[PDB]
């Protein structure tokens, strides 16, 4: 499975912590980074937003609601070029955001993770 | 001269003739000397229709090119000339994105380079790993090349495309906690990973380019450290560390997803080069002249990452880049880069790396596998570089 334990922000961000990620408190949510010791390891945040997404990004289906993204690339190392997610869902009157890095020799990353976290996200 | 002489004594030939005749140009004392007469009698170009298949042609074509001098244009003109009603030439199996003069003057321009830089001769033979599954897998391990390796199933294709990840994970990196992955092997084991990756001779696509069998990896290592003020512990400790990082089957996937209809840039070879950073850097510029690498496809690129020498200089090269990089930085702006390496010292990497501080190896790692000094750090590679380097620093390890 993907998520282990319950973890609540003060600010009403409520979210489980990806299974073998080590959580901690950020200013407005949580940061996960992989486990271990490992080459390219998974980096993801997720937060509470009042203010929107910027306007006009990609958008997709997310459970029943939508989301906006935009993904960029650069150059990085033997282990591929960096990608880095920023995705926002609605969350009432606010939204909730994760972004999320990893390195692929192979093409866009699909996010899989940051995704299912991004819908496992809700505001109290 | 003699072997003109018999050359023209012998004139599609027996595979028993070619391979005489190509025997003979090898042994040439006189290889200009044999060339001129050939052209002037007319009787080259005739050489050059009359050995085929592809395999002796490319044999053939290889080593006239590698030891003509003053008559090597007359030699590319012959071979040009044959190939009016040939086509295909050269270009067939693993060369087929190579243009068979871009074939002949590539060839050329390795031999050249070999002699200028001094891995030309052979001497090292053996011995390969016999592994085809798991860690250490890789051409690095087992010498075969991985433009050698089956094509990938069509169905794997099919599901790598579409992001598989049961398919992606089995063509993708096998180590996960890399200090596990260490702690696993003896000192010796260790020893004996980076010996038999260094020992055996390098899996080259150009073979028939150098005057004898082609070098040891060693040779070239050491060349390359030469030519960008390096060691060959250090370009053998990154090499190590990817090559541990690696299967055979990811190098039927790196390799075959860069020369296929997505074009992927994937990283390749030996030190794990990203397609579009060969280009980019214009990795080959000393194994290459301009008009051969202004004249390079981008397949032809990710094949000739393929081949050790272009590899492990292409390697060399990126990182004498990296480190003379991190010597322009300031550390203040890089605080989490001085976190994790408190020792590190940025000038010193402008210099060679028998003065580096160990964190200097340290983060050169981290840099080498991600983007370079953009102050995120990979946790895991550098110990896992440093541990190589640390077996390559072994008094039992010895370079030419
Ligand atoms: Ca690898
Ligand atoms: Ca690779
Ligand atoms: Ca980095």
């Amino acid at each position: 499975v993907d998520f282990d334990k319950t973890l609540t922000h003060p600010n009403g961000l409520v979210v489980e912590r990806p299974v073998g990620f080590d959580a901690r408190r950020s200013a407005e949510g949580f940061r996960f980074d992989e486990g271990g010791k490992l080459r390219n390891p998974r980096q993801l945040e997720v937060q509470r937003q009042d203010a929107p997404p910027p306007p006009d990004l990609a958008s997709r289906r997310l459970g029943d609601g939508e989301a906006r993204y935009k993904v960029e690339e650069d150059d990085g190392g033997s282990a591929g070029s960096e990608y880095r997610l920023w995705a926002a869902k609605p969350a009432g009157a606010r939204w909730i955001v994760v972004s999320a890095s990893e390195q692929s020799e192979d093409g866009e990353p699909t996010f899989a993770l940051a995704w299912a976290l991004l819908e496992r996200a809700r505001l109290q | 001269t003699a072997t003109s002489d018999l050359i023209e004594s012998l004139i599609q030939v027996t595979r028993q003739e070619a391979r005489r005749v190509i025997a003979a140009i090898r042994n040439d004392n006189v290889p200009d000397a044999t060339i001129a007469a050939l052209d002037k009698s007319g009787s080259l170009i005739k050489l050059f229709q009359r050995v085929g298949p592809p395999e002796l042609a490319r044999s053939l074509i290889a080593s006239i090119a590698g030891r003509t001098t003053m008559q090597r244009y007359q030699a590319r003109n012959a071979l040009i000339r044959s190939l009016i009603n040939n086509p295909l030439g050269t270009q067939t199996d693993n060369w087929i994105y190579f243009p068979t003069i871009t074939f002949f003057d590539i060839c050329a321009d390795l031999a050249d380079a070999a002699g200028r830089l001094g891995f030309a001769a052979a001497g090292a033979t053996g011995v390969a790993s016999q592994a085809i599954q798991g860690p250490f897998s890789g051409v690095g391990a087992t010498g075969v090349n991985p433009t050698d390796l089956p094509s990938i199933a069509f169905g794997d294709q099919l599901k790598l495309l579409n992001k598989d990840p049961a398919t992606v994970t089995k063509y993708s990196n096998p180590l996960g906690d890399l200090g596990a992955y260490l702690s696993q092997l003896s000192p010796q084991d260790k020893l004996n990973q980076a010996q038999t990756l260094v020992g055996q001779p390098i899996s080259t696509l150009f073979p028939d380019a150098y005057p004898g069998n082609p070098p040891s990896r060693a040779k070239v290592m050491s060349a390359a450290a030469r030519k960008y003020d390096l060691t060959p512990q250090l370009i053998g400790a990154i090499i190590l560390a990817e090559q541990r990082d690696q299967t055979r089957d990811e190098d039927a996937k790196d390799y075959q997803a860069a020369v296929s209809i997505k074009s992927a840039n994937t990283s390749i070879g030996l030190g794990q080069v990203v397609v579009s950073t060969a280009i980019k850097y214009e990795l080959f510029t000393d194994l290459l002249g301009q008009p051969v690498r202004r004249g390079l496809s981008r397949k032809a690129v990710a094949t000739l990452l393929a081949s050790d020498e272009f590899n492990i200089f292409a390697t060399a090269r990126y990182i004498r880049y990296v480190a003379n990089l991190a010597s322009q930085q300031d550390l203040r702006k890089l605080p989490k880069t001085r976190g994790a390496f408190p020792s590190i010292d940025l000038r010193a990497y402008a210099g060679n790396p028998r003065n580096w501080p160990r964190d200097n190896v340290r983060a050169l790692a981290s840099e080498y596998t991600s983007r370079p000094w953009d102050d995120n750090l990979s946790p895991g590679w550098p110990m896992f570089v440093d541990d190589a380097y640390a077996t390559f620093l072994d008094p039992g390890m010895r370079f030419p």
